[PDB]
């Protein structure tokens, strides 16, 4: 029960400014409110007598679909039936997640920037709600992508995770749509350890995504979308605690800053203690987010904000966690326990955003949204871990010691219009954007170390007790800056009833200027072909041609020094998709071909026998190719009766027919479900998972025994289970259980001729108390 | 390990001897920092005294050490190593010359190598630059990089003494001619005197 303030106006109007008041997302077709008008409501009256005080006089009916509703005029006749009708929305960014209930989404734009359901989306699009966070305790975007269907979490170190998907690496992040500049993938700075206190959903879109993120990699870009102010009071404080003296604490306030409620406010604080199963290891986490939200008049509305997160462990480890053979060759046989990290060694990552944005209603329906954001995306590592072929045979052991500290500042600028247009007396919908980002990246490395003693007597009952060493002056400095320039536009014609077709594209401007010679590239064309047509009621086929390309580095040039053509690909997607239950359980089903040009390979024949004084070290181009397949299933089963679940089968091969990313599974499986219970039960609720995936291996270098060996990781399941009981209206307890069965697995399997463990069993014990 | 040969053989003066490696060519290389870089470093510092040190105790002495190469093969075909005679001259000559021709051939092989950065006369003077830019470039394991390195600098340092050597048995061997010359015309004038 809220406080509505509408006078009568033009009917659309009406509907985006109940929107804004209600703090639910309006659907309705700009044709279908043309010349209608808004009867007055004033005063505190519940969202649903509020909508039918509003529509008085409009002949409209509403569909209520929780955290949305759609508005429809019905005719004397029996209306023709287009369920893909462009339609005027309320929230830019799609419907929220929070208090949802649900497992799947409402609408999202994560795709081509328009308001679209998954069915409308003519691409490969996963989203993790609110309550799958919630109810699985995925405290972190880690634990997310380790439940993202599609999605293979590899680590190189404690600190250093890298996801895959359609046998790529995911260098793609967006933080409100807005994209981070592509992120290194050996120095982390922050974005692989952001924590979800302060979003609400992580949208995960698969293939080649270049349209909105620009310069980027394949396989997917990951947008998480911040928690918003609101109209009406809510908060709540959660403290938890698990193995291995893991601590948690997370508050979280919302709600209007004055009487009329044009000042709004949410503020939260999170923060996090952990040790682990492994030895001399402690990280320390703090989150810290506050924006607000000013009503300059009923159309425009200011938003300021700022965000900061700060990741400080203290042991961690480097290569793996542990080296694959010992001086002999022979495969070392170690504890899960075992770190290789001396106790002061940290790979210390921080982040701040500073934000501000402005959202305007135009008459027309369009509305307009300009997006200013100041990043900042840091490390400060003094590393230091047992390296090498060790132990030696009197249980010896030499550590490895470098430092690496680096920050890298962004300035961005994004503007964009997006609106209703008739053609051959038909509505369809565009999108028209500019954007420009400014980066520089600074960094020193420390590898030239003052008189150092840096050998262990013993190896297997190391503790991470080596003294630190004296850095000495930086041996390399990095000094670089970023300006990338972008034009986007898309259209979606509504052909039929039931074809919809997409075609826009992406011109990209990029340079790097810096210690290095200056990287030009300008007019950079990214296509967006796709289409979806609507077989019945439940059922839709769509087929999809997108692009994406990086600007590789200065390092990558051939043997004419000239640099190469930028690494890039084409997304080849055939699919059908299913919507039940008026959009509340949603199915699909995909074949992707993923085409890639300009994979960076080294060139043997020059670099054996190199002849220009320019290039030391050469490349070459060369052309891969993902074939693959992915079911999914997200949403209600039964009444309450939720699920999250998916397959995904890939084969990634190069110009040689040679299979690649092998340690990257070609068959993962993933079901997250949980139950909630009726009648007297009504309080408990029930939970569990399972996660499959196939055989993964990598081929590793025995530098002892002077032979390469395949080191493997047979298949393995992952079993997950939970349950939350409702002792108060306010106060609510949980239980989870992760690694129900105690798998002993790897994360890292040969990177660094090392390897690493997955967490074993483990529990967190939480408490849940809402104002 | 580097081993100095200071007797004649088909081996190079100064030679670096490596393990064999099957990792010469890796399909995939983690992007990101490379953890070899500072010991990559380390191990060069180590290995490029001992091969520097190695090749100037050999300038400083190369006098010597060439004539006592020359005094080894003298001794070797039953000569003695002071020579007098007009058959013992002549023989001497000939071991001179066929020393001063094997290195020819050996100093002739190296120079006679296809051009690149290795081969190049200013690679002594661009080694630890380019070794670096190679690590730094392909962030991979330095000891493929290091061999090569040591290798190349070992027929660097084999060329300059080789070409130096020639030098001593050229002057070597005109003394001998000198001896010879003399020696038949101290013998000619002696033998008409005898008459």
């Amino acid at each position: 029960e809220v406080e509505f303030d509408i006078p009568p106006q033009a009917l659309g109007s009406a509907l985006q400014e109940f929107g804004r008041q209600a703090d639910i997302q309006v659907l309705y077709r700009p044709e279908e409110v043309r010349n209608k008008r808004s009867s007055a409501i004033k005063g505190k009256l519940e969202p649903n007598q509020a909508i039918t005080e509003l529509l008085r006089g409009t002949g409209a009916s509403v569909d209520f679909q929780g955290n949305a509703i759609t508005i429809s005029v019905a005719e004397a006749a029996d209306s023709s039936v287009d369920l893909g009708a462009t339609m005027i929305t309320s929230n830019q960014l799609g419907t929220i997640t929070e208090d949802s209930g649900s497992y799947t989404p409402g609408t999202i734009a994560t795709a081509t920037r328009l308001v679209l359901t998954p069915r409308e989306t003519p691409q490969s699009i996963t989203v993790v709600t609110r309550q799958n966070m919630d109810d699985f305790g995925l405290n972190n975007i880690d634990d997310v992508m380790r439940h993202t269907p599609g999605i293979t979490v590899s680590a190189y170190d404690t600190d250093r995770n890298n996801y895959y998907a359609r046998g790529f690496s995911i260098n793609n992040f967006q933080y409100d749509g807005i994209p981070s500049t592509a992120r290194n993938v050996g120095y982390s700075a922050g974005n692989t350890l952001s924590d979800m206190a302060i979003y609400d959903r992580v949208e995960v879109l698969k293939g080649a995504t270049g349209l909105l993120t620009g310069a980027g990699s394949l396989g997917a870009t990951i947008n998480l979308i911040r928690k918003k102010p609101t109209h009406e009071f809510k908060g709540h404080v959660e403290l938890g605690a698990g193995s291995w003296d893991n601590y948690r604490s997370e508050l979280d306030v919302s709600g209007p800053l004055t009487e009329s409620g044009n000042v709004r406010g949410r503020a939260v604080a999170a923060y996090q203690d952990k040790h682990s199963f492994m030895d001399h290891y402690e990280r320390k986490t703090s989150v810290y987010y506050g924006i607000l939200e000013f009503d300059l008049n009923p159309d425009t509305m200011l938003t300021v904000g700022a965000d900061y997160q700060d990741n400080d462990p203290k042991g961690s480890g480097w290569s793996g966690s542990f080296p694959l053979f010992d001086s002999q060759g022979n495969r070392n046989d170690v504890s899960r326990s075992f770190n290789n990290g001396a106790k002061w060694s940290s790979w210390e990552q921080y982040t701040r955003t500073v934000f501000a944005n402005l959202e305007h209603n135009f008459a027309n329906g369009w509305v307009g949204k300009v997006q200013l954001d100041h990043k900042i995306n840091g490390y400060h590592a003094p590393l230091g871990a047992i390296m090498g072929d060790w132990p030696a045979p009197d249980n010896s052991a030499k550590i490895v010691a470098q430092k690496y500290t680096g920050e890298t500042k962004s300035n961005s600028l994004d503007i964009y219009l997006t609106g209703p247009f008739q053609f051959l007396g038909r509505e369809h919908e565009l999108v028209v954007g500019t954007s420009a980002s400014f980066s520089h990246w600074e960094g020193k490395s420390y590898w030239n170390l003052r008189n150092y003693d840096n050998t262990t007597d013993d190896f297997i009952n190391w503790d991470g007790d080596i003294g630190k060493p004296d850095w000495g002056t930086p041996s390399q400095y990095i000094d670089d800056k970023t300006r990338q320039l972008g034009s986007y536009m898309t259209a979606r014609f509504n052909v039929t009833d039931d074809l919809n077709l997409f075609l826009g594209g992406r011109v990209v401007d990029y340079r790097v200027t810096g210690l290095n010679p200056t990287i030009r590239e300008s007019g950079r064309f990214i296509p967006y072909v796709g289409a979806v047509y609507d077989l019945n009621d439940t059922y839709s086929v769509y087929a999809s041609y997108t692009d994406i390309f990086m600007p590789q580095d200065s390092w990558y040039r051939d043997s004419s020094n000239k640099l190469l053509e930028p690494d890039e690909g084409q997304n080849y997607e055939i699919g059908i998709k299913g919507e039940y239950l008026d959009g509340r359980l949603n199915t699909s089903l995909a074949y992707f071909e993923i085409h890639e040009e300009n994979r960076a390979e080294e060139d043997a024949l020059y670099n054996s026998k190199p002849t220009n004084p320019a290039i030391t070290y050469a490349y070459k181009g060369i052309k891969a190719k993902t074939k693959g397949y992915e079911a999914e299933i997200s949403g209600e089963l039964a009444p309450g009766w939720q699920v999250q679940a998916g397959y995904t089968h890939k084969i990634i091969r190069d110009d040689s027919g040679k299979k690649v990313s092998t340690w990257e599974p070609q068959d993962q499986l993933s079901l997250y479900t949980s139950y909630k219970f009726k009648g007297a039960l009504d309080k408990l609720t029930v939970g569990g998972g399972a996660r499959w995936q196939g055989k993964s291996w990598q081929m590793v270098y025995n530098n002892p025994r002077s032979r390469w060996e395949k080191f493997s990781q047979e298949d393995y399941w992952l079993v997950d289970l939970m349950a939350r009981y409702q002792i108060t209206d306010k106060l609510s307890a949980s239980v989870n259980v992760n690694n129900v069965f105690d798998k002993t697995y790897y994360t890292n399997i040969g990177f660094y001729t090392s390897a690493s463990y997955g967490d074993p069993r483990n529990l967190m014990f939480s408490t849940r108390w809402d104002f | 390990m580097v081993i100095t040969h200071v007797q004649g053989g088909g081996r190079d003066i100064i030679q670096y001897i490596p393990a064999r490696s099957s990792y010469g060519t890796p399909p995939f290389v983690p992007p990101g920092p490379s953890p070899y870089v500072g010991t990559g470093m380390q191990e060069y510092r180590k290995l490029r005294s001992t091969l520097d040190k190695s090749h100037s105790e050999l300038k400083k002495n190369l006098k010597n050490e060439t004539l006592k190469e020359v005094d080894e093969l003298k001794s070797e075909a039953g000569l003695p190593g002071k020579a007098v005679s007009a058959n013992d001259i002549r023989d001497e000559k000939s071991i001179v010359d066929a020393l001063m021709d094997a290195k020819a051939k050996s100093l002739k092989a190296i120079e006679d190598r296809p051009a690149n950065l290795y081969t190049a006369s200013d690679f002594p003077q661009k080694s630890e630059s380019m070794y670096q830019s190679q690590l730094l470039a392909s962030r991979k394991f330095y000891g493929e990089f290091l061999d090569r390195h040591m290798s190349e600098l070992a027929k660097a340092y084999s060329a300059d003494i080789y070409k130096a050597q020639i030098a001593i048995l050229k002057q070597t061997s005109q003394e001998l001619e000198n001896k010879a010359r003399s020696l038949e015309a101290e013998a000619q004038r002696a033998a008409a005197e005898v008459e």
